[PDB]
RNA sequence: UUCAUAAUAACUUUUCGAAUCGCAUGGCCUUGUGCUGGCGAUGGUUCAUUCAAAUUUCUGCCCUAUCAACUUUCGAUGGUAGGAUAGUGGCCUACCAUGGUUUCAACGGGUAACGGGGAAUAAGGGUUCGAUUCCGGAGAGGGAGCCUGAGAAACGGCUACCA
RNA sequence: GAAACUGCGAAUGGCUCAUUAAAUCAGUUAUCGUUUAUUUGAUAGUUCCUUUACUACAUGGAUAUCUGUGGUAAUUCUAGAG
């Protein structure tokens, strides 16, 4: 068998943050990597959480397999997941959506352009019509 | 120059908070507040990178903006607020309540205390003065001052704090064969009795200290803080118990309590 | 040039361009500040009663009031002025400005027409706009109407309608400064903090004094013995 | 200590002593819609506290004698008194005195000189190098001048003038 | 919940090494010689004015974003009006 074998090094319980956090040792044998999920579901089972409120991060390989190093941190809600984790992660699950925003660029300009106006542009736009008989 | 720092690069950074030299071009500073920033802890750090109740600095805001965190009876929101030496650190989920108090090394030390302890904050005295409408009052050198002291506590003297109003429940004389704490420099987180205080003009008192293992050293008024009478403390101290050992010993100590 | 003119009792506005030169000539030397006749003016404007304050010169340099002379004039202005909205809190500036006085060079001058006269000028006299908003303050309210004390707010608060496009819905002013439950209890407490803080440090101040009493008497039993 | 403070006399274009917000909203009836009350935000007077800030003691810099006197009219040194300043002080002004520094290098002149922490160099002593990851300090084209503010003589703030 | 007023913040950071040779600077002093937003603490029954025919306190006064009018070739220029 591969083994699959997962391990859970120093159980850190948040009463803070409502979670168990915990370094996540892994054993490969025969197979480059294991994929976060499926990770999660194993976790899912071993402490009773759900693939959602179980969140795994970190590992890289050692050397050769064999080894994985991670950081686990298991939510006393689903809830309390998706309040106290940052946006990056809970995308990563799939649990949230990915922020449709426009490049960093395009908002320092549009941000410029808006200092350079005073108040609302409704006036200036107003003004403008006006001045096209100019 | 041109007005106050607001930041501290992750080096000029003190090195009791034990800080990592490197992940990050600065550390905290701690905001104003009842302790020197160079011998305060602000609380990013201790809910980091002591307790690693956190894991990085959105972590501790959040624990810090649920409002579960209290420093000395207050709650606190401040991310940087400092606790320095005497903080009493409570979190109500957990009930880990600390008391930050030095390990021998220097460094503050995770000091897990009892809830029945854990509720008055010891407090060396900084100022004996007159104020406004003629009143006496007390100036703890860690952070407050106290309205109305018993005409009988005088200046470097050590000051059981209520927390629970923030009164004076008890004092301790600076007399000489009293137990006494290090909280400063070279001999800081040490331990020990009083010997000799010498009366001297201006330039510092200093503070001959023998502490149980019969090993003197001698430190600065300043830098000592009162804490019991012989055998009472009015602290549970850290393990270890302020009497700090030889190289050769800790090393013994080390490579003797090798238990798999 | 370009009159701009306007009503500040209808509450209404416009722009009159000016070419007969003879109609100008009224304005040449004139301050800003001073009360224009009508007939002269204007056939169009008879009876009718200008205030002359503001204009604008040509190249676009603003009529500030109290500069005098005839001129284009840089100065050195700050927050309290006219012609200046500042970027920062507390900054000076020297711009351009246009003295008070009114000559040729000119493009707009701004008049309120203060007195009525014959002839009604297409909307501007007969046509009206309303207040874009009522009274905020119960005190600006009571002032709207006339009503004391006892009357209460509430009752006349003009509120706004707005459609969607099928749902009607309703805006009402919140109306800062009331004879409300909670400001009242406020009051109250705050009241009580300072009678019991008080009461508290009188308290404290006697508890002291007797401390010193059993002092001063301890004092006593030792100093009489030799 | 003339300190901290308290006391009497007055003093002041009488500083400040809350005409602030949020969510809760119960006990007792003289049954009024009554008397009230909790937690927290803001504020605000001084007093500590801290972040600092100025100043400030002592001691320590690289060459240069082809730099031996320098400094004082227009502050040099000190005195008294003022003015100013957040506060001390030639910080400036009035008046009086004639000091002060120097071969144990003053003052000049240089620097291809920002100063430390440090860097290279591998006996011991050392040499050089430190614009540069930290700490200070200047400076924002050059000189000025100021406004706001706890804090700038700010330069992604003005105000000239010169380039 | 745009805007804007009010508060804060913009004096930190970041860059550079031109000045500058007891200046900076380092260590050590001191501030009984000072200001100090902020943080933390603490901190105002007495504000009245002859004190029985009395004082809104179940709370008192006017101004600025947007609506419309412009100007100027323009630019974080803004006049008048409500
Ligand atoms: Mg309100
Ligand atoms: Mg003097
Ligand atoms: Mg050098
Ligand atoms: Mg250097
Ligand atoms: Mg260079
Ligand atoms: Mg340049
Ligand atoms: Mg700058
Ligand atoms: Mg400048
Ligand atoms: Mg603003
Ligand atoms: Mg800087
Ligand atoms: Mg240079």
């Amino acid at each position: 068998s591969d083994a699959i074998t997962i391990r859970t090094r120093k159980v850190i319980s948040n009463p803070l943050l409502a979670r168990k956090q915990f370094v996540v040792d892994v054993l490969h044998p025969n197979r480059a990597n294991v994929s976060k999920d499926e990770l999660r579901e194993k976790l899912a089972e071993a402490y009773k959480a759900e693939k959602d409120a179980v969140s795994v991060f970190g590992f890289r390989t050692q050397y050769g397999g064999g080894k994985s190093t991670g950081f686990g941190l298991v939510y006393n809600s689903v809830a309390d997941a998706k309040k106290f984790e940052p946006a990056y992660r809970l995308v990563r699950y799939g649990l949230a959506e990915k922020v449709e925003k426009a490049s960093r660029q395009q908002r320092k300009q549009r941000k410029n352009r808006g200092k350079k106006i005073f108040g609302t542009g409704k006036s200036i736009a107003k003004k403008a019509a006006r001045r096209n008989a100019d | 120059a041109r007005g106050p720092k607001k930041h501290l690069k992750r080096l000029a950074a003190p090195h009791h908070w034990m800080l990592d030299k490197l992940s990050g071009c600065y550390a905290p500073r701690p905001s104003a507040g009842p302790h020197k920033l160079r011998e305060s802890l602000p609380l990013i750090v201790f809910l980091r990178n002591r307790l690693k109740y956190a894991l990085n600095g959105r972590e501790v805001k959040a624990i810090l903006m649920q409002r579960h965190v209290k420093v000395d009876g207050k709650v606190r929101t401040d991310t940087t607020f400092p606790a320095g030496f005497m903080d009493v650190i409570t979190l109500e989920a957990t009930n880990e309540n600390f008391r930050l108090v030095y390990d021998v090394k220097g460094r503050f030390a995770v000091h897990r205390i009892t809830d029945e302890e854990a509720s008055y904050k010891l407090a060396k005295v900084k100022k004996v003065q007159l104020g406004k409408k003629g009143i006496p009052y007390v100036v703890t050198h860690d952070g407050r001052t106290i309205r109305y002291p018993d005409p009988n506590i005088k200046v470097n003297d050590t000051v059981k704090v209520d927390l629970a109003t923030g009164t004076i429940t008890d004092f301790i004389k600076f007399d000489t064969g009293k137990l006494v704490y290090v909280t400063g420099g070279r001999n800081l987180g040490r331990v020990g009795t009083i010997v000799h205080r010498e009366r001297h003009e201006g330039g510092f008192d200093l503070v001959h200290i023998k502490d149980s293992l019969e090993n003197t050293f001698v430190t600065r008024l300043n830098n000592v803080f009162v804490i019991g009478e012989p055998g009472r403390p009015w602290i549970s101290l850290p393990k270890g118990k302020g009497i700090k050992l030889t190289i050769s010993e800790e090393r013994d100590r080390r490579r003797a309590q090798h238990g798999l | 040039m370009k009159l701009n003119i306007s009503y500040p009792i209808n509450g209404t506005q416009k722009c009159i361009e000016i070419d007969d030169e003879h109609r100008v000539r009224v304005f040449y030397d004139k301050r800003i500040g001073q009360e224009v006749d009508g007939e002269s003016v204007g056939d169009e404007f008879k009876g009718y009663v200008f205030k002359i304050a503001g204009g604008n010169d040509k190249q676009g340099f603003p009529m500030k009031q109290g500069v005098l002379l005839p001129t284009r004039v840089k100065l050195l202005l700050a927050k309290g002025h006219s012609c200046y909205r500042p970027r920062r809190n507390g900054e000076r500036k020297r711009k351009s400005v246009r003295g008070a006085i009114v000559g040729p060079d000119l493009a707009v001058l701004a008049l309120i027409i203060t007195k009525k006269g014959e002839q009604e000028i297409e909307g501007i006299t007969n046509d009206t706009v309303p207040k874009r908003l009522g009274p905020k303050r119960a005190n600006n309210i009571r002032k709207f109407f006339g009503l004391t004390k006892e009357d209460d707010v509430r009752d006349y608060v003009i509120r706004r309608e707005v459609t969607k496009g099928d749902k009607s819905y309703t805006k009402a002013p919140k109306i800062q400064r009331l004879v409300t439950p909670q400001r009242l209890q406020r009051k109250r407490q705050q009241k009580s903090l300072k009678i019991k803080n008080a009461q508290a440090q009188r308290e404290a101040a006697a508890e002291y004094a007797q401390l010193l009493a059993k002092r001063l008497s301890e004092r006593k039993a030792e100093k009489a013995e030799v």
